[PDB]
């Protein structure tokens, strides 16, 4: 007999902000951005 | 037969053997073999950024 047990995570976090003022007249504009990735795996094998 | 032949004496081995006992034991033969083997592993990672 062989019992064979695998775990994995995995995670990816990424942010992006942007913000821009002007005045001269006045005007403004700004961006936000937010992101995830994230992956688990669970393997196994069992043998007799 | 009363004259030698070598095959028809041979069968005489061939059915009945060349000795017999004259003394002997009689008894018991245990014979046991036990064998085990056993592996084992365990890994754990974290990787945090």
């Amino acid at each position: 007999f062989y019992n064979s047990t695998w775990s994995y995570v995995k995670h990816t976090s990424t942010e992006h902000t942007s913000s821009s003022r002007k005045r001269s007249f006045r005007s403004s504009s700004s961006s936000s951005r937010s992101y995830t990735s994230h992956t688990n795996e669970i393997h196994k094998g069992k043998s007799y | 037969p009363l004259e030698y032949n070598s095959a028809l004496y041979s069968r005489i081995f061939d059915d009945f053997g060349t000795h017999y006992f004259t003394s002997g034991s009689l008894g018991g033969v245990y014979d046991l073999l036990y064998q085990f083997s056993s592996e084992e592993l365990k890994n754990s990672g974290l990787t945090e950024e």
